[PDB]
RNA sequence: GAGCCUGCGGCUUAAUUUGACUCAACACGGGGAACCUCACCCGGCCCGGACAAUUGACAGAUUCUCGAUUCUGUGGGUGGUGGUGCAUGGCCGUUCGUAGUUGGUGGAGCGAUUUGUCUGGUUGAUUCCGAUAACGAACGAGACUCUGGCAUGCUAACUAGUUACGCGGCCGGUCGGCGUAACUUCUUAGAGGGACAAGUGGCGUUCAGCCACGCGAGACUGAGCAAUAACAGGUCUGUGAUGCCCUUAGAUGUCCGGGGCUGCACGCGCGCCACAAUGGGCGGAUCAACGUGUCCUGCGCCGACAGGCGCGGGUAACCCGUUGAACCCCGCCCGUGAUGGGGACCGAUUGAAACUAUUUCCCGAG
């Protein structure tokens, strides 16, 4: 194949980790997205998703979870069935910076108050 | 017709033949290690890609 | 039956191999007394005229140097032929003379037996070198 | 003989799966060659900090560690398939040959 | 100025899987997912642009690419246009 | 070729190749400027015999060189006048015409690796000159 | 710049009041006591603590420290 | 100061390519200017076009043809290198990395507030000691993190090597190339040590420490992360960071060969020798290191140089590569001189395209 060198392999991996991170922070920011962890294994690429609320991300019979699996397999070039996405629910979200950063952002966009929302998360 | 004059300039080389893969800018590009992204945005994804400051 | 003692300058690492013969002092195959820096001729002959001619007649040492520069390799040779000789007097001969050769080298030049920790530090932005700032 | 290389980004996780691989291989009474320490490669990217032309020429020095470890093994491939599935951790890449 | 034969290939492919991914480049020759036809990138980003303005698809973006998802309302709009019975269901749903 | 003065050896070895007028000695390359970084032609009339002796000398030390790396050996500092002086290779044709001349004397062999080690005769004539210069001092 | 900080001053005093017979007038023996007794994620910090304990022990045997 | 290389004023006027002008403006915008893309400049093909009629066009600087859900079928869908960084965010510079901030309890004051957070010594340091209506802690500092200096001690290396005796020439000695025996000095990188004012002397509230000697790889250094905050100091021209406004189909996205690389004197930083004499020259000779490489380049034909052709390695401790680097070292030449000093100004290669020399080389040029 292209025979990807290691100096360009780690970079191509870190960009896939960064581009998938930004795509989900613009799409899953409502359900409490907190990050993803990848495990590059041949024929089985487990890409777990860390969210605060995972019951709504699933849907009636796993409707939204099928879209994201079909979303990255078409943008990054993954074969059919060669990629598997899993959703996990994190605990003690008060320790996650981006979880609390997006929390008060969705409340400050309404102009209610900047001192009540800040004290609410403190 | 128009398919022979629009975007007919060769894109083989030059500062405009390539752009950032994030900001689509064509200034301060970093063609090292296959990054292909502008310098002002590499600082934003330095930690996400793995270029942490071990220094 | 042999000791390999290295001499490290800025980057020149000279490893000397110690054997016994009859008056043969050569470095990298070439003779020690016919190296390009004719100016630094006594620096290579430095452990010869203060250590003892009769004590340096029955020693054959061949040095292999790599790295550094011209002057750095000169001080790496005298660092190799001196330490590798003392190591032979201390590992195969008694210490009564191994300390005698040790004392005459130290009283004349300490860097003849101790490498210099001085290296080229990293360059900083904003200036041409390490400290200067254009 | 099979030569499995270990290219990783973190040294703590590299030597862990490296030690866990040789222990899982030496227990099967197999001739394993010592872990060869390939020279590490750092990825320097000196980028200007400010996204403009205002500053005191302050640069940002980035790095990225690349550690490679070689592990040889002369044994049938049927006995090494399950061994490669027990020392897999995120951050280290496995290349079986 | 968009033909009709390509409109079926872009909408039926979006029907069998409710995901359509296209790269933001108005000078691309052929779409990667649309290889059997010569559909340009304009016929993929502009023909899908009319679906969002009418509320038929949801889009996402990572710096170069569109991530389209057929909304429940948009699938109903494509059930009659593509002439498929109400019993079949896409792969995503 | 060692154990003697390397500068006096090539000064003596060049006189050996001058007596045996069997080198190539091209018609035009022997009167042009040697390297690009040079300013004028070599002041010595028999410059081709001096570099010839130097070429066999480096092949005696390092083998498998070829004409590609020989020009790097004779490289120097090019004077740009106003731009910073840099390093450049010496000359490819001079190294090519001097290598093929020694192959005619059965001193150097050809190989896919490029300019293999000296022939048993090429190594033979070098030590003989090395012994004469040692006896002269 | 041979002045210790409060991290070294306080630790070197609380290690003596709890362990006085353990530490003597040798820095190297005192250095090994801090490995088993105290938990420090740094090695250079342990040498500063055990080094200052050696300085205190010369004062203790000389008289009552303040 | 001298010639010149770029940057910004000033001039020029199709437009000289805009912001930023003390520190903290002027090789800055990672901006070393052929096209790009360039925002500037002027000409044009153009619905490769829409939320509630042909695109063409050998004829030309107009004759006719074909496709058959997208044509002002009749007040808003949207683009952004267009303005506002004296509207903004994110980042960054600077104050200033100078060492400075905060809480509880207690004390003082009606109170805002104050004490703690200090006369002195010491320390780079609000670092300690000491003092003390304060006591006890936190942030910063330090610690920490990656670097470098040694470890003949360990863990391992045919993708790194030496060392032992055998086929290669000379005079078995003395030097090289070619093969899988022992282990690691040399090489690489893992673990763990080593250095703390520890030892002696001197000076010191004999505290804090400081100084000189030893022993010793060092009595030790170079990065990074860097507080309470502040500025109207920059960034709208780094972004699918953004509010608003201007401009929005004769277009404040392109693009075509391109125009924009522009001078009567003043300014910065920077390369280049002079005022050969410690230098230029010529020929020797001989030593690096980080870093990059799908492009790096190895061998063979042939140019004087710059090039060109076929054959190959390397996605890399594997090939370039033992990175034969320059200065330097050695021999000769030059010599009260604008000289052999000074290098200003007057055929190949890259690409679609170098004119206003892209670079490179040759001779002339001084
Ligand atoms: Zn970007």
């Amino acid at each position: 194949a292209v025979q990807i060198s290691k100096k360009r392999k780690f970079v191509s991996d870190g960009i896939f980790k960064a581009e998938l991170n930004e795509f989900l922070t613009r799409e899953l920011a409502e359900d409490g997205y907190s990050g993803v962890e990848v495990r590059v294994t041949p024929t089985r690429t487990e890409i777990i998703i860390l969210a605060t609320r995972t019951q709504n991300v699933l849907g009636e019979k796993g409707r939204r979870i099928r879209e994201l699996t079909a979303v990255v397999q078409k943008r990054f070039g993954f074969p059919e069935g060669g990629v598997e996405l899993y959703a996990e629910k994190v605990a003690t979200r008060g320790l996650c910076a981006i979880a609390q950063a997006e929390s008060l952002r969705y409340k400050l966009l309404g102009g209610l108050a900047v001192r009540r929302a800040c004290y609410g998360v403190l | 017709g128009h398919q022979q004059l629009y975007w007919s300039h060769p894109r083989k080389y030059g500062q405009g033949s390539r752009s950032c893969r994030v900001c689509s800018n064509r200034h301060g590009l970093i063609r090292k290690y296959g990054l292909n992204m502008c310098r002002q945005c590499f600082r934003q994804y330095a930690k996400d890609i793995g270029f942490v400051k071990l220094d | 039956q042999s000791v390999q003692v290295f001499g490290r300058k800025k980057t020149a690492t000279a490893v000397a191999h110690c054997k016994r013969g009859n008056g043969l002092i050569k470095v990298n195959g070439r003779p020690l007394e016919m190296i390009e820096p004719v100016t630094l001729q006594y620096k290579l002959l430095e452990p010869l005229l203060l250590l003892g001619k009769e004590r340096f007649a029955g020693v054959d040492i061949r040095v292999r140097v790599k790295g550094g520069g011209h002057v750095a390799q000169v001080y790496a040779i005298r660092q190799a032929i001196s330490k590798a000789l003392v190591a032979y007097y201390q590992k195969y001969v008694d210490e009564a003379s191994k300390k005698e050769i040790k004392d005459i080298l130290i009283q004349y030049d300490r860097t003849l037996l101790v490498a210099d920790p001085r290296r080229c530090e990293s360059k900083k932005f904003g200036g041409p070198g390490a400290r200067a700032r254009y | 003989r099979i030569r499995i290389t270990l290219t990783s980004r973190n040294v703590k996780s590299l030597e862990k799966v490296c030690a866990d691989l040789i222990r899982g291989a030496k227990e099967k009474s197999l001739k394993v060659k010592g872990p060869v320490r390939m020279p590490t490669k750092t990825l320097r990217i000196t980028t200007r900090k400010t996204p403009c032309g205002e500053g005191s020429k302050t640069w940002d020095r980035f790095q990225m560690r690349i550690h490679k470890r070689l592990i040889d093994l002369h044994s049938p491939s049927e006995i090494v398939k399950q061994i490669t599935s027990i020392s897999i951790e995120p951050g280290v890449e496995v290349e079986v040959t | 100025l968009m033909p009709k034969k390509n409109r079926i290939a872009i909408y039926e492919l979006l029907f069998k899987e409710g995901v359509m991914v296209a790269k933001k480049d108005v000078h691309l020759a052929k779409h990667p997912e649309l290889a059997d036809k010569n559909v340009p990138n304009l016929h993929v980003m502009k023909a899908m642009q009319s679906l969002k303005s009418c509320g038929y698809v949801k889009e996402q973006f990572a710096w170069r690419h569109f991530y389209w998802y057929l909304t429940n309302e948009g699938i109903q709009y494509l059930r009659d246009f593509l002439h498929l019975p109400p019993e079949i269901v896409p792969a995503t749903l | 070729v060692k154990d003697v003065n390397q500068q006096e050896f090539v000064r003596a070895l060049a006189a050996f190749l001058k007596k045996s007028g069997k080198l190539k000695v091209p018609d035009w390359v022997d009167i042009v400027k040697l390297a690009k970084h040079k300013e004028l032609a070599p002041c010595d009339e028999n410059w081709f015999y001096i570099r010839a002796a130097s070429t066999v000398r480096h092949l005696y030390l390092r083998g498998g060189v070829g004409v590609g790396s020989m020009t790097k050996i004779y490289g120097g500092r090019k004077r740009n006048g106003v731009c910073p002086s840099h390093f450049s290779v010496g000359s490819k044709n001079v190294a090519r015409k001097v290598l093929q001349a020694l192959e005619g004397l059965k001193m150097v062999e050809k190989d896919p690796n490029g300019g293999r080690r000296l022939t048993p005769q090429g190594t033979r004539d070098l030590d003989r000159i090395a012994g004469q210069v040692a006896a002269a001092s | 710049g041979r002045v210790r900080t409060k991290t070294v001053k306080k630790a070197a005093r609380v290690i003596i009041e709890k362990y006085y017979t353990r530490l003597g007038n040798d820095f190297h023996t005192n250095k090994r006591v801090c490995e088993e007794i105290a938990i420090i994620p740094s090695k250079k910090l342990r040498n500063k603590i055990a080094g200052y304990v050696t300085h205190l022990m010369k004062r203790i045997q000389r008289g009552p420290v303040r």
